[PDB]
């Protein structure tokens, strides 16, 4: 766990990664052994008692699995696929999770979190309902009208395009017309759920009022202060969630 | 000691930590709030009674840390446009992931809830990639 | 909606069920207090319309969270109240009235207006959470 | 005369296209890099210019340049059906520079904001081209009439912040739009009106009773509550004072406000009945007030109605009335076709001093068959030629003459046309402050030692004896 | 004088 | 009707719109000739309910605030002199009579207050950690923000976004072209700050509502480097603003249980049962 918060990510040469990869080998050795002695142990053949059975046991094979075959791709011409050694190599983060098993009231203490979801799942069952019907009636309002454009002055998209004059304080500037969408919009179920949690956790819904108060029709610039009435429904959102 | 350090004069400044010293007079206003003592006590010897429970946080916050380490540790800083759009460019010199002492108050800034959605919104795929990271290309943030 | 009826099949009707009927036993209590709350945040709005008003003609243009008309007051103190970027509508109403020079006084609006509304919503709603839920837990051991 | 002619046969036997394939329309853009090694609807044209010591820049004979400024799209459907009908011009130039191969430009600034002009030269060298052919003094002179113009500004409480900022500008740049032939007046009005500047009639729009207003519209302070009664019965009176020169007619009002809730029929049915007067109406600022008695007041009398939100409106909302005002002389028919010589001025394409010879240019679809006449009441633009004063000064040889010799030339206004005092350098409007588009006129008087009889040969060369 | 501009807009 | 006079005096209040300067819309100025009218009613209700009581007026409260509003408002309204419009002010508190109206609504404030009063011991903590943290701001980041990167010819600020500067390496230096020179306004218009003993406390408040205060951070690690700024804020978020929040959860669950094991509460409770069970019988 020491040796995962020291590596260099900026840098890949870095002589730091060089010497923590041989700590990485060494970590994956003893993993090894312990796995093959608890596999000699436990068993396969249907002990009822055996490896695959408890969780924890699949999570370390999963962890070791994943070094051996990182290792493996590397074998012979690294450069044909580095995403795939990338994600083994992320893999490597569920070390740290092999000691809730290991201290007792470590575990102890993660069981009483699992028994606090398990408490409290149906009020969550009831809650994600309610959000996915805010959701719908959010896309069904807001789908398609979050278009904007650099030039504020033209509405369509068509019209967008070209060159305009940016008159900044004290200098005038050239910029280009871009026909671009806003950053948290409503356009299927997916991205609604996505701004109405946004909303929920109070970062940046002014924006969003905003953008739905300005939101004049489908495919069109947004015009201030159009539909004002919108924010009766962030007002309802914010009283229930 | 703040005192004679005040009047020796030139040497080391030895900070301003000393004066810390002069200012945590306020603490002994407390032998006065019975009430107040009484409840600051108590929540005080709860927190040490649970150690784990304050333990299984640390252990999210390391493993969250070091995933952003390794998948968006090498989204590049340098860059700054025209107009900088800081709604969009939150991944900064101060909000980067490229330690973990970075990394680990990037996840507290989120935590306290601050513009997390921008540096979501940063973190993803298409940003330029740092000149020492050996990438060439515009490839450097994921969906995840 | 009508797919909660599928926990009828589930054991955990009862207890659904129990919390449905104490919110619908004291719904009276909860408009009420939902009625006080709006009474509490038109009447702040309204002071801030009489502190603040039409001065926030700045030279860059009106700030959308502006005091000139009641729905922008109810939207503003409504903003203020959840406590998102408050700082910022301080930090005009301040500049409003001066500046840093002579326009210091009115932050305790702001001040105000924050600390009462957090924990007067935190009280508000938690009252009602915890009174439901505990009748709703007693009905259900009770029938049991 | 005959590039206009062939300008209006070549407009009424077009076609409105409106699917461009990606090469239909062949120009040269006169702003592209010349090395690109690399659009809608165009194709580039890589030109050779050799050189010219008659123009001093690089020029090419082939074919015409067209200059589209920066706001205004190349790409629009009513871009490139003017790129495409007005390639015909290019023949015509060529014959005149061939008839004659003194011509220096031959320009046809476009309503649109496009100019074509024959000689295809690389534009003028932030760089930022600001540059449109619908503000030009040769344009304005050739697109309407002399005019009497009185700004009314509201300087109400309302409209204090951003719209007083905007209402500044745009009362700035509306000044800016007016010749040596046009008298102007600011006033403004919260509760009771007043003449924002020492002047309380009219004066004329030279460089310096323009640069005075623009002073005292610059010092304009808001408050107060609004009274439109009031400021249009100081408006239509200041338009009747005629004990002091002035055009004698275009008589329009231009009012600056946001919004309001009164239409003041009182004012019009008492003032302007017969409507003799004008008036344009400006929704400045970034509101949510009624704009609703301001359109029915530019309604109701003739003009039309502007909206101004932000900075960049400006220029074109400033610029529009000049469609307005032309549908007068466009009705006269082919009387109001006479050439009319602009003032000397710096050449956009730094020629020097040059003055400009303007040609409007009508909207002739469907003349022959009286079918459609309802758009054809705009211009399509105005044609110019270029002649410099050098050619003027060869035209008059001085070297039989003694050096303390001279001649010198005077038009309607007092302005020296041909000076040995002249020079090419704007004419200076007052002290610097700490910290070329503007016409050069000198007057005669202004030019030599004021006398007496000076101003009587001045008072007689005026007259025309 | 129709063309006002309020109507078309 | 002193119900429905209230409820029409609370409709003009919210049909009113301000302007800048002196500029005022028409509607205004007839609603402006309505408060006569609402005075007056006001004061007849005042008057009668105190001949009929013969002052008991003043011992309730609720009387007490429609009794200063009614001298408040006619104290402005008769005599401009010095244009007071400080007593327009008291006009805002007109909608809170409605709960004086209403018996109702002065028991649930009852209830919502009861519960509130076990929070002032919280409160004084609060107050206590803000008086500390802004004591070691002050002394800590004391004039630190006036140093920004302006001009090198002329004093003059180099861009339009200035930032915190230092004249060393652990601080931010500032481009080739320029240089720190003294007295820059400050972030936020300078009203963020460890100036005084109020600014401070203000900044302190303002970094506990968790809003902004990653912006200090960043500035302050500007001016003087990143090493030691977050022992300085990181603690105190946590000492002010969740272990606030654990305090504030812990007395309201506490006053929530102490209260649900009342008479009435109790008696409430076992009618609900009664009748759920009378249902289930006659289901
Ligand atoms: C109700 C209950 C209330 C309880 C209240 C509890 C309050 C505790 C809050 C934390 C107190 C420490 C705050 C530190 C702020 C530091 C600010 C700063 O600017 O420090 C850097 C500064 C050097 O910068 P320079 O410009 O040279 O000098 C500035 C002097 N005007 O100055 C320096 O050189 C550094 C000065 C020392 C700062 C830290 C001293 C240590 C204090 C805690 C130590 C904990 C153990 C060590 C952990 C960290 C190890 C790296
Ligand atoms: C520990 C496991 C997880 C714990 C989490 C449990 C509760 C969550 C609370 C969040 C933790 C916040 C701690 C913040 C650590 C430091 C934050 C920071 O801003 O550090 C800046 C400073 C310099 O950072 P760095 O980029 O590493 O230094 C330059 C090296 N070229 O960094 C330094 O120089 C600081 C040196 C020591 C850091 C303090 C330990
Ligand atoms: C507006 O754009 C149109 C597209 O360029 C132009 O219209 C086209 O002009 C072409 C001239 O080369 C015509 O091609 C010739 O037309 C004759 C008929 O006279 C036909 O035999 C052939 O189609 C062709 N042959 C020759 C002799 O090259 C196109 O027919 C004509 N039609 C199209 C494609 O729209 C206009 O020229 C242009 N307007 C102006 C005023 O320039
Ligand atoms: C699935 C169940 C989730 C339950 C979450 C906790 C709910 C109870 C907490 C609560 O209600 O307190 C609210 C209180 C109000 O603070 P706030 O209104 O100042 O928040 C400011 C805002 N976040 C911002 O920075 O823009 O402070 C908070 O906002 C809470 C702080 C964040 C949540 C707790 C800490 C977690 C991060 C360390
Ligand atoms: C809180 C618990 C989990 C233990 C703390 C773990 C990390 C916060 C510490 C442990 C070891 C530390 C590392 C030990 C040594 C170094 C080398 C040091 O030197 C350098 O600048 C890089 C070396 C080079 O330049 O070649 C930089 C900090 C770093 C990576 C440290 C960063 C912080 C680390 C990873
Ligand atoms: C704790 C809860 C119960 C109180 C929440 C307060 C609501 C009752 C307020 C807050 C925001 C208000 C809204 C803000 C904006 C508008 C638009 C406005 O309607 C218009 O069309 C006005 C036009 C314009 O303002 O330009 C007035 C009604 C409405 C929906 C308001 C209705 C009342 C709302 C929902
Ligand atoms: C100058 O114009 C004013 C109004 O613009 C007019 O004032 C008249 O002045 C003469 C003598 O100066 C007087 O008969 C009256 O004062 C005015 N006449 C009226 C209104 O009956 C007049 O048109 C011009 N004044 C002069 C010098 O004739
Ligand atoms: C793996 C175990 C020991 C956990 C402890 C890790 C820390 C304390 C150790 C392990 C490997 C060490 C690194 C090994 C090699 C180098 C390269 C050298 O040029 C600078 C120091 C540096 C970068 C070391 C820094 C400290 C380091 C990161
Ligand atoms: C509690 C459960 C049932 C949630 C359902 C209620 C929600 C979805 C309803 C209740 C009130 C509704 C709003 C009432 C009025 C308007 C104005 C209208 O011009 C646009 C829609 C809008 C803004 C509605 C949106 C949907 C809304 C917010
Ligand atoms: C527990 C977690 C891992 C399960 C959830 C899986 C989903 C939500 C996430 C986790 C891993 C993610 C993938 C990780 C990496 C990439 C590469 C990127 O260039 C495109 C998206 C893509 C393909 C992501 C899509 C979304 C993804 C599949
Ligand atoms: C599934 C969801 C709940 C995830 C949890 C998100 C957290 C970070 C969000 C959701 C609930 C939120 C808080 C719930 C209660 C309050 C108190 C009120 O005065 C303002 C809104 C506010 C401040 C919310 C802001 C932050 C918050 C705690
Ligand atoms: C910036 O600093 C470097 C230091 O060598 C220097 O080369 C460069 O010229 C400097 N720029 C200016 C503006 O002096
Ligand atoms: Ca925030
Ligand atoms: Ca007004």
């Amino acid at each position: 766990s020491i040796a995962l918060a020291a590596e260099d990510p900026v840098q890949p040469n870095a002589p730091r990664n060089n010497v923590l990869r041989y700590f990485d080998y060494v970590f994956t050795g003893v993993f090894t052994f312990e796995m093959v002695i608890k596999m000699i142990d436990l068993g396969l053949v249907l002990h009822q008692g055996a490896y695959f059975r408890d969780l924890w046991n699949i999570l370390d094979f999963i962890v070791v699995s994943g070094a051996l075959v990182a290792f493996a791709f590397t074998g012979n011409s690294k450069g044909k696929d580095i995403n795939t050694i990338k994600s083994l190599r992320v893999l490597r983060v569920l070390r740290p999770l092999k000691t809730i098993k290991r201290l007792p009231k470590l575990k102890a203490v993660f069981d009483c979190v699992v028994n606090s979801l398990k408490n409290v799942f149906n009020i969550l069952i009831v809650y994600m309902l309610f959000m996915f019907i805010f959701a719908v009636v959010a896309v069904q309002l807001f789908k398609g009208k979050f278009f904007h454009c650099t030039d504020e002055s033209k509405e369509f998209e068509k019209d967008c395009r070209g060159k305009y004059l940016l008159y900044e304080k004290n200098e005038v500037k050239a910029r280009d017309r871009e026909w671009k969408k806003y950053e948290f919009h409503y356009d299927n179920v997916l991205w609604a759920l996505l701004t109405l949690f946004t909303v929920s956790t109070g970062e940046g819904w002014p924006q969003v009022l905003k953008h739905s108060v300005d939101a004049t029709f489908e495919n069109q610039g947004p015009s201030p202060g159009y539909r004002m009435e919108m924010s009766i429904f962030y007002v309802v959102y914010f009283v229930v969630f | 000691t703040d005192i004679l350090v005040t009047e020796f004069g030139n040497n080391f400044i030895n900070l301003s930590f000393l004066r810390l010293f002069r200012a945590a007079r306020l603490i002994k206003l407390l032998r006065q709030g019975y009430t107040i003592r009484i409840l600051l006590w108590t929540f005080v010897q709860s927190f040490k009674a649970l150690p784990y429970v304050c333990l299984l946080i640390a252990m999210l916050f390391f493993i969250y840390a070091i995933i952003g380490m390794q998948v968006f540790g090498n989204i590049g800083i340098d860059v700054e446009d025209e107009d900088s759009d800081e709604d969009e460019f939150q991944i900064t010199e101060h909000n980067n992931f490229r330690t973990f002492f970075q990394a680990l108050m990037l996840l507290f800034r989120s935590a306290t809830g601050e513009a997390w959605h921008n540096i979501m919104l940063s973190c993803l795929s298409g940003k330029p990639c740092d000149k020492n990271s050996g990438i060439l290309t515009r490839e450097c943030g994921n969906e995840f | 909606l009508r797919l909660l009826r599928i926990f009828k099949v589930t054991k955990y009707w009862a207890s659904l069920r129990n919390l449905v009927v104490s919110l619908l036993n004291s719904m009276k209590s909860i408009i009420s207090l939902l009625f006080l709350l709006f009474l509490f945040i038109v009447v702040f709005a309204l002071l801030g319309m009489q502190l603040f008003g039409g001065q926030f003609n700045f030279d860059e243009g009106t700030p959308p969270t502006n005091f000139d008309t009641f729905p922008a007051a109810i939207m503003t103190v409504f903003q203020i109240l959840t406590g998102e970027d408050w700082n910022e509508v301080m930090y005009d109403g301040i500049k409003s009235q001066g500046g840093v020079q002579g326009g210091m006084v009115f932050s305790i609006y702001f001040i105000v207006l924050t600390l009462f509304g957090n924990y007067t919503l935190l009280n508000v709603f938690l009252a009602i959470a915890v009174d439901n839920l505990a009748n709703a837990q007693e009905l259900t051991k009770d029938e049991q | 005369v005959r590039l206009a002619l062939e300008a209006e046969k070549v407009q009424a036997a077009h076609q409105w296209r409106e699917d461009f394939a990606s090469n239909e329309v062949v120009y040269y853009n006169a702003k592209d890099d010349l090395d690109p090694e690399k659009e809608p609807g165009s194709q580039r044209i890589k030109p050779v210019f050799i050189e010219d010591a008659n123009f001093g820049r690089q020029i090419s004979y082939q074919h015409a340049a067209v200059h589209i400024p920066t706001d205004i799209y190349e790409g629009s459907t009513i871009v490139l059906n003017e790129l495409n009908w007005t390639s015909a011009l290019d023949e015509v130039f060529k014959k005149n520079r061939e008839e004659d191969p003194s011509l220096l430009w031959q320009v046809f600034g476009s309503a649109t904001g496009l100019a074509r002009y024959y000689p295809a030269s690389p534009w003028v060298d932030n760089k930022i081209d600001l540059y449109d052919v619908r503000r030009r003094p040769w344009y304005i002179q050739g697109a309407a009439s002399p005019k009497d113009m009185l700004i009314l500004v509201d300087v109400s409480g309302s409209v204090s912040g951003l719209t007083l900022k905007l209402i500044r500008t745009s009362v700035s740049e509306m000044l800016e739009t007016l010749s040596d032939d046009d008298f102007v007046n600011v006033a403004s009005f919260n509760s009771n009106a007043q003449d924002v500047s020492c002047f309380q009639h009219l004066v004329q729009a030279n460089v310096r009773n323009k640069k005075v207003l623009k002073d005292a519209v610059n010092n304009i302070t808001a408050k107060g509550i609004t009274d439109y009664k009031k400021g249009f019965s100081f408006a239509f009176e200041q338009l009747l004072n005629y004990n002091v020169s002035r055009a004698n007619c275009n008589k329009i009002i231009m009012l600056f406000t946001d919004g309001g809730e009164e239409r003041a029929q009182e004012i019009f049915n008492k003032y302007n009945k017969d409507k003799k007067v004008r008036v344009f109406t400006f929704s400045v600022g970034q509101h949510n007030y009624d704009r609703g008695p301001i359109q029915w007041m530019a309604c109701e009398n003739k003009g039309y109605y502007y909206e101004i939100p932000s900075i960049g409106a400006i220029r074109i909302n400033t610029q529009e009335y000049l469609d307005v005002l032309g549908r007068p002389m466009v009705l006269a028919g082919d009387k109001a076709k006479q050439v009319q010589w602009t003032n000397v001025y710096l050449d956009a394409l730094e020629l020097g001093l040059v003055i400009t010879g303007t040609l409007p240019v009508f909207n002739i679809t469907g003349q022959f068959e009286n079918k459609t006449n309802l758009k054809n009441q705009l211009i399509l633009g105005v044609m110019g030629v270029d002649v410099s004063l050098e050619d003027i000064k060869r035209l008059t040889p001085r070297f039989t003459l003694c050096p303390n010799g001279y001649y010198f030339a005077i038009d309607p206004n007092g302005y020296v046309l041909l000076h040995p005092n002249l020079q090419p350098k704007p004419i200076g409007v007052g002290i610097p402050t700490i910290n070329s588009q503007e016409p050069v006129t000198l007057d005669f008087l202004d030019a030599e030692l004021e006398n007496d009889i000076k101003v009587e040969i001045r008072n007689k060369m005026i007259d025309g004896e | 004088y129709t063309d006002c501009g309020g109507v078309s807009g | 009707m002193i119900l429905a006079t209230i409820i029409a005096n609370c409709i003009v209040l919210a049909l009113e719109q301000h302007l800048p300067d002196d500029d005022k819309t028409p509607m205004s100025e007839r609603l402006d000739d309505t408060e006569p009218y609402f005075i007056g009613i006001f004061c007849f209700e005042a008057g009668i309910k105190i001949i009929a009581l013969g002052f008991s007026y003043l011992r309730n409260g609720w009387n007490v605030m429609d009794f200063v509003v009614v001298l408040t408002g006619i104290l402005a309204t008769v005599g401009t002199e010095f244009d007071l419009r400080t007593l327009r002010a008291v006009r805002v508190l007109r909608p809170l009579k409605l709960v004086s109206g209403i018996p109702s609504l002065q028991v649930v404030l009852k209830s919502i207050m009861k519960a509130m009063i076990p929070l002032l011991q919280i409160g004084l903590l609060l107050f206590f950690a803000i008086l500390i943290f802004a004591i070691i701001g002050l002394e800590f980041y004391m004039g630190k923000f006036h140093t920004t990167c302006f001009e090198e010819g002329t004093d003059d600020i180099q861009g339009e976004s200035p930032a915190p500067c230092g004249t060393e390496e652990p601080a931010r230096t500032c481009p080739n072209g320029t240089k720190c020179q003294p007295y820059w306004e400050g972030p936020n218009n300078g009203i963020t700050q460890f100036d005084n003993i109020l600014f401070a406390v203000l900044t302190v408040f303002q970094c506990i509502t968790m809003e902004g205060w990653t912006d200090l951070l960043y500035n302050s690690n500007d001016a003087s480097g990143n090493t030691w700024n977050w022992l300085y804020f990181i603690p105190l978020i946590i000492i002010g603003s969740f272990f606030m929040l654990n305090l504030v959860l812990g007395v309201l669950s506490g006053e929530f249980a102490k209260e649900r094991e009342r008479v009435e509460n109790r008696r409430a409770f076992l009618k609900l049962r009664r009748q759920q069970q009378i249902e289930r019988e006659l289901n």
